């Protein structure tokens, strides 16, 4: 058995989390109280003397308003205490501080907790974490939690989900900083991360859900449907991504280029005839739907998934994917074959009921590694110029122990990987 | 081209293929840059109380500058009144002394006019 | 992270500070009994942050009130809140400060602080996280001015970690108490540059323009400069005060609106200014950026701003309040420094303030700001070429050379907020 | 608490003092045997056990004259028999009689019972001192009681009331001579001095009260109600309260330069209602001033306004407003804001008997205006004629004092005239 | 504040008794030393004057001094003479002879002991001494020279009181005796060195009055005398009486004597009357103010108008609108400025008395301090000098143990008075 530990750190890890999981147990069949009327879903949730599945998950935030949501919240029971852990006072916006100054008073907490699940497992294979890039405590203190458990689970897979952000949804400030400084600390240890960028998120939920000021609500949903897709591989008996180390294998050829592009479709209004095989493939390759803000073909592939769901049948994707080659040039660097990966997983995709995605009997998300994806980090890179040529803000960070120093140090690493996407890409 | 992956109960994989390549720390580090952030924390916060506590310093100094500027202006007010006080005293006694001292040389005289009479 | 403990000093602070509390009291559905009267529990949610809970399910400000005169508080108990506060807050001395900032700072403060920090460090314990403390004072007298600024200080020897959060009044010849306001509040912004990390500048001389100018007051008065106060109060904490959007407190609007230590001057606006007794989104999004609309007499478009905070109060679509922020931003390009990217926030809040069924809030970090200073620095240096009314400070045990200092670091602040409006990129 | 202790020296003293405690008992409601049927009134009343509310006052005379008619008239019982100081020879105009040689002997006396009074104190403010410039007692026997309250009492505020010499009201040939004597050695030890010009209170009685011929009652009663509004700020809880700290430091820009000019209005005929406006206006008419000179003529350093009666604080700015904008009335250079206003609620009290009209509203203005060097120069002049002669002198140099006291005095007056045109100076 | 009332010689005891008569009747006090008046302002200021006697009467706080008995027998026999405590009768066998030096050195010298006896018990009966008031002729010997040995010896025991004489100067056109110039040259000189204030009641300007004014072909001593004490009366007003003012001789002398050599008063009076004579008319405010710088009213044999004067006490007696009597007193300054040195500010002062003296519904007393009075000091020392060139009855003087150079001392000092007196009189404010 494959045991998978998820692990959501600040507010919008939570937040996701909270979505992922609802959408887990309405797959699966489990009520929010645990019970429940494939034994694949032993992944993601074990089982008690009482007949309850509780998820293999940590909740970490440093301060206590979004935990205590779920803490009384409609899933309450479906969590054990021991894996709700918040301190009293955030991070304020500061990676520095969610690092170095409330990250070394709680930390071997957490470790705890997490050493305790990992001891339930007859399998582990890694981690799923999530954070937000701009938070004080998502990116401050996930960066030292990746650093702690490479020491402590060196063999193992962590895969990041991770929330880039975006001016259009309650961004700050300073999160340019933040986002430079987590990815600088955490490049060398993750395996995979994915990330989501907010204004893509919120530019879907407007066009194709036709809401003028999408609610975090809103966002998680749609990016659990996303996350669905990724982890539908591990918790049910597939055949694609069977194991966090496949991730890694099928999309990551070197090792810091690991930012993989996702791509879904169709998203439905449920307020507002059912797509093809292929329409729902020509459209995993129009930048609408793609959940960062790039253009792939000003890039070039390393690798391409595709994970189909619902009533997918074979001789209708071959039939599709024969179709793009013609219509559409895309480009593989030179040393990478020129196909793809495909697999279909038969469970449904699945809607939280009442929400505002509409069933559909057939899906699919799409997995690259392009090029392309590394004009986000030039946008960020620029923002974080700006302000760092004035050394704006900067006093926050040395304040609470930080060195000016790691300020350059990251956005030296930032640069080095802007060329390695760049030297690929030749 | 198409080439078969794996099958299993909720799903199959396979892989297409269309043009083949062109071209064939350590834990006591962590904690040793933790316990030096941790230690420039604490060191600015030295500094901080530090001159803080210069403050009150000088706080009490300008307290113990305005106590001795009225003690000093008691002991200038004093001194002068009595060096005052006293002069006056020297001066309207020697008034006295020498008013006294002309009419005693008069009665001198007076007594000289009588014994002139008894001459005569 | 959720709990403020709130300080009002001197006669001014006392004043708006009573004000406040009318105000965020009215807000809450507290009556002045200190009983809850409401009829949405969104007042309810974050009421701990202002109030203390009684046994009676009572609630009772966390606040502090201080004077060295006891005219001020008898002047508080007597007001229509004044049997809201608990009477253990009040502190107040004998002698008064003689409109004397060094009486204040050195010899009469010295010898009420530490009955006022007792009363501090009480009501700080009652916390289950405090987020910081807000104190409301005046900068032309003697007790807000130079006891405030001491308050200031030995707090923070005993919270070094704790945010400090100022709503000055800045004294003008227009609405002046006192002859020596120049010097008062020459030496304790020299303080204020020091030792917080957030002050709201009040200016008489703005207050008393608007007054004057806008609202046709032939003669203003303190009650009418102290409308606009309060309503300015209660906008720049609608984010604390109740649920909303955003999930911050103190810390992260000073992370966020402070790009450098020392230039934490924050001009304040309000929309639409009114009259005791007696708009449409657009007008709203447009009178913010006016200079009619600051509470600091400075014309911001003669600077540049860091940093903005605004937020908007009633029901209001917010897709038509940011594409009028936007709007703006784009239309007054050269009046934001562009290395500091998105540097304009926007907050909506349902619940709109009493009395209006729309309103909106701002707070700016602007390089305009100097000019506010510079007033003050050259009506110092009017009096102290001269050295007047000097003997009165020096007979407190204070140096010349202290005013200098004063003055040389409030020069210092000016050519600081000069440097970074002419800063490129 | 915030007591003030009056001491009232000489014939000139007493005899206004009697004015003053007439109409604070007035003012207050204190029957003439200290029974009284807002407790700011125990700044200037201390009560005894059985009710008696006694003045925190000495009255020192060194012939026992004028103290008998207090010791004997109707306020007999007001003040305790040790507050009333009395030795058996005047000082016969003679300030060095009053200073040395008849004043030395009761100067111990007099302090022994100032220190009484003050022990009954928690919150001294400081000395009041009435007193006349000409008085051999009024001048030398205060010049010796204010240097010994100086050692006694420190840098505690002491504030005087002199009454300036004038021909048209029993001036003697000598009084020149005791003023300049007395204004050179209180100079370092006054904080305040409030001069009354004899001729100015006499031109008011006769031009305002229609009073062919004034006497001293008259006179002493027109100068208590200005007292009274000084010291209203004291007595009364008030609008806006001026506490005696707050009257020197908004009043006095320099040590020397400390003789404010007193402005009163209205002053109206008991046998003959004005606007807050209108009196504000009458404060800079000169025929409404305490002392004879011209300040249209000389420059404003600083202005208190002290409103009593029904006065609201609208009306108070409106009128200031106007004042600011007439510029025949001039303030230096280095003043930028020279205003600092009184206001309390308790109409002007009117003595039974007396010529003054009860009035609705009053205001007393203290202005520092260079313009009062010209009454300084005036007596300066009269100095000079006799001192140029030696006229009189011998008188002093008999009781011990030195010709070389008498240039001293004289040029510290001459540095004093200096002092007022340089502040005058832009 | 007592005073102490010295009377010495002749003419001392005379206008002594003269004066104790008629503010013994303004007091409303009769020869028995009862009291039987109208009003109390007769009795506030009392004590100034009079001791309290048990049995409720009043006893004169006076001191009869003479070398010759005969006078104070005459004193004795005068209506009031019984007022008077008998123990304050000093009196010697032998005269003086007109002798200022058996009056200062001799005769006068055994007899002073005595007469500080009496003065030592009034004095210490007293709870605050003002001072002491003598009346003397300066051209006798008892007044003249045993008055001044007196008053130096009251110098000596105290030092810290006001000395004030009433002093009569002589003058051929009353007196033949010819060494008078001598005696008031020689008490000249212990008077500018020892009183106070000297009142100077010349008698040449007493016979002139008498003589040119009232008609009197042949006026005497009596009538002389009247003029005397309606002055006297009139110069005490305000120790006796509580008017305005609030003060004794020492304030007084403070503001007339700017300089210690020059106190000799010129006294004058309107309207001028002869004795027991009803007037039928009283004069008005304005007679009164200008009659009182009129050479004709003055007591001293000077014309004010050849000098100017220093300062000027004036006292009027009666109801009279205060507003007219201080009108008068200014238009008086202002027409006649260049009278008055203009180094001295406000040298004329100005007191009104409702209680009028005996006979007139309105009076006026006038003390100048003028340096026109070195009219007087000069006709004295011309007189002198006229006998002195010859030595003339020198043997009067050396005969009871003077020398010449005494003499020649005295001359010297008040012909240095008389230039002091134009050094002033000569002086601009320039
Ligand atoms: N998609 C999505 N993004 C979120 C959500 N909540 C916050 N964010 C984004 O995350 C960033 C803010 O960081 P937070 O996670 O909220 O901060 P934190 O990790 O709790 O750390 P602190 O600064 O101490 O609060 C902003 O860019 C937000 O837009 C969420 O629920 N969904
Ligand atoms: N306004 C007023 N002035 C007075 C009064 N009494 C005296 N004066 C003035 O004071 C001066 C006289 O001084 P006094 O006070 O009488 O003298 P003294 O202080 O008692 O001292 P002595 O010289 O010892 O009598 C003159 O200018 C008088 O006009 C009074 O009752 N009211
Ligand atoms: N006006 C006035 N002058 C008098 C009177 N009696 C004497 N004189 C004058 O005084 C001078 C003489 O002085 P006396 O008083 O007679 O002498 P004395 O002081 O008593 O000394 P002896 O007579 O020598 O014992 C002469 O000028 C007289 O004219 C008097 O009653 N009235
Ligand atoms: C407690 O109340 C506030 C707290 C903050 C902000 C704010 O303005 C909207 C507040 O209301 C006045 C805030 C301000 C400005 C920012 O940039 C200038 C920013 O990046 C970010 C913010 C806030 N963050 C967001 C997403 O608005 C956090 C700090
Ligand atoms: C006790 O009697 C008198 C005492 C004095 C004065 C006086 O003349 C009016 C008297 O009556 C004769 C007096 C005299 C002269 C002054 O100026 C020449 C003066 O300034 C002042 C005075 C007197 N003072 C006043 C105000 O008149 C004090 C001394
Ligand atoms: N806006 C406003 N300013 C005030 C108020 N009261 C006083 N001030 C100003 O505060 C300064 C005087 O300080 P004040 O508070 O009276 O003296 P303190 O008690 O020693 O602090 C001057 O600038 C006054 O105009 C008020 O109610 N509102
Ligand atoms: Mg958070
Ligand atoms: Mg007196």
């Amino acid at each position: 058995m494959r045991e998978c530990i998820s692990i959501h750190v600040g507010q919008a890890g939570v937040q996701i989390g909270n979505a992922c999981w609802e959408l887990y147990c309405l797959e699966h069949g489990i009520q929010p109280d645990g019970q429940m009327p494939d034994d694949s879903f032993n992944t993601f949730f074990s089982e008690t003397g009482a007949g309850k599945h509780v998820p293999r998950a940590v909740f970490v935030d440093l301060e206590p308003t979004v935990i205590d949501e779920v803490r009384t919240g409609t899933y309450r029971q479906l969590f054990h205490p021991e894996q709700l852990i918040t301190g009293k006072e955030d991070a304020a916006n500061n990676y520095a501080r969610g690092h170095y100054t409330i990250g070394k008073e709680i930390i071997d907490l957490v470790l705890d907790r997490i050493r305790k699940l990992a001891d339930q497992c007859t399998g582990l294979q890694g981690f799923l974490v999530f954070h937000s890039f701009g938070g004080g405590t998502g990116s401050g203190f996930t960066s030292l939690l990746m650093e702690r458990l490479s020491v402590d689970y060196g063999k193992k897979s962590k895969l990041e989900f991770s929330i880039y952000p975006a001016p259009q949804v309650s961004t700050a400030v300073v999160e340019p900083y933040n986002s430079i400084l987590t990815t600088h600390t955490t490049l060398e240890h993750s395996d995979c991360a994915f990330m989501v960028d907010n204004e893509a998120i919120y530019d879907i939920c407007r066009r194709n859900l036709d809401i003028e000021r999408p609610t975090y609500t809103n966002l998680n949903r749609l990016i659990s449907q996303i996350v669905s897709s990724i982890t539908a591989s591990l918790r049910f008996d597939g055949a694609l991504n069977v194991d966090l180390t496949e991730f890694q294998t099928n999309l990551v050829p070197y090792p810091r280029i690991h930012f993989p592009l996702a791509t879904y479709a169709p998203v439905i209004s449920a307020e507002k005839e059912q797509l093809s095989v292929a329409e729902i493939t020509n459209a995993c390759f129009e930048p609408a739907n793609q959940m960062v803000k790039c253009d792939p073909r000003h890039g070039k592939y390393m690798a391409c998934c595709l994970l189909y769901r619902g009533d997918v049948v074979p001789k209708d994707v071959n039939a599709a994917i024969a179709t793009i080659k013609t219509k559409r040039s895309i480009q593989f660097v030179d040393w990478c074959p020129t196909g793809f990966k495909v697999g279909i997983n038969y469970q449904p995709p699945t809607v939280v009921p009442g929400g505002d995605l509409a069933k559909v009997q057939r899906a699919v998300c799409m997995l690259s590694n392009t090029t392309a994806i590394a004009e986000a980090w030039a946008r960020l890179d620029h923002k974080f110029d700006l302000m760092y040529a004035k050394r704006a803000f900067v006093h926050w960070y040395v304040g609470e122990g930080m060195e000016e120093g790691e300020f350059s140090e990251a956005r030296e690493d930032m640069a080095a990987l802007e060329k390695d996407y760049e030297e690929v890409g030749v | 081209e198409v080439i078969e992956l794996n099958k299993a109960t909720s799903g199959q994989s396979w892989e297409v293929i269309l043009k083949p390549p062109s071209f064939d720390p350590s834990l006591e580090e962590i904690q040793k840059k933790l316990e030096a952030a941790e230690e420039r924390r604490k060191y600015q916060e030295a500094e901080l109380l530090k001159h803080l506590a210069e403050k009150r310093e000088h706080e009490r100094e300008v307290i113990q500058k305005a106590i001795e500027e009225n003690n000093n202006f008691i002991k200038m007010a004093k001194e002068k009144l009595a060096q005052k006080m006293e002069s006056n005293k020297e001066n309207r006694e020697a008034h006295l002394a020498a008013m006294l001292e002309r009419l005693q040389e008069k009665d001198k005289h007076a007594e000289e006019v009588r014994k002139n009479k008894e001459l005569k | 992270m959720r709990e403020i403990v709130h300080i009002q000093a001197g006669q001014c602070g006392n004043q708006i500070g009573a004000k406040f509390w009318e105000v965020i009291s009215d807000e809450h559905g507290i009556d002045p009994t200190g009983s809850y009267h409401g009829d949405s529990d969104l007042q309810l949610e974050r009421i701990n942050v202002y109030y203390n809970e009684a046994t009676g399910n009572k609630y009772v400000p966390r606040a502090i009130l201080v004077d060295l005169e006891p005219g001020t508080m008898d002047s508080v108990r007597s007001g229509p809140f004044g049997q809201i506060f608990r009477p253990d807050n009040f502190v107040f001395g004998q002698s008064g400060a003689g409109n004397n900032w060094a009486k204040g700072h050195y010899t009469e403060g010295a010898e009420l602080v530490d009955s006022v920090l007792d009363v501090v460090r009480k009501e700080s314990e009652s916390c289950d996280c405090l987020q910081g403390f807000q104190l409301t004072h005046s900068l032309g007298g003697g007790t807000g001015s130079g006891m405030g600024t001491l308050l200031i200080s030995k707090i923070r020897e005993e919270y070094p970690d704790r945010i400090m959060n100022t709503f000055s009044v800045m004294p003008s010849p227009k609405v002046s108490d006192t002859v020596v306001e120049p010097y008062n509040a020459t030496l304790s912004v020299h303080q204020l540059v020091e030792n917080t990390d957030e002050t709201y500048c009040i200016d008489n001389e703005a207050l008393y323009d608007i007054c004057f100018r806008t609202l046709k007051l032939t003669t203003p008065t303190y009650g009418d400069l102290n409308h606009l106060v309060s309503a300015t109060m209660s906008g720049v904490t609608t984010c604390l005060r109740f649920p909303g959007q955003l999930n911050a407190d103190l810390r992260k609007l000073a992370v966020n609106m402070v790009p450098f230590p020392r230039l934490h001057f924050f001009m304040p606006g309000f929309a639409p200014l009114t009259s005791r007794g007696s708009l449409t989104v657009p007008e709203l999004t447009q009178q913010m950026f006016d200079s009619k609309n600051m509470m600091a007499a400075c014309d911001p478009r003669h600077g540049r701003y860091l940093t903005v905070a605004a937020i908007f109060r009633g029901r209001m679509s917010m897709k038509e309040v940011d594409e009028q922020m936007l709007n703006v931003q784009n239309k007054n390009s050269s009046y934001f420094v562009e290395w500091i990217p998105n540097n304009v926030k926007t907050a909506v809040c349902d619940i709109p303030p009493r009395g209006l069924k729309m309103s909106a809030t701002f707070i700016g970090n602007s390089t305009a700001i100097q000019e506010l200073f510079k007033r003050i620095s050259e009506q110092f240096t009017a009096m102290f070429r001269r050295k007047a009314f000097l003997h009165w400070y020096t007979g407190e045990g204070m140096d010349e050379m202290e005013f200098t200092e004063a003055e040389s670091n409030m020069n210092d602040l000016v050519s600081e907020y000069q440097q970074y409006q002419d800063a490129t990129a």
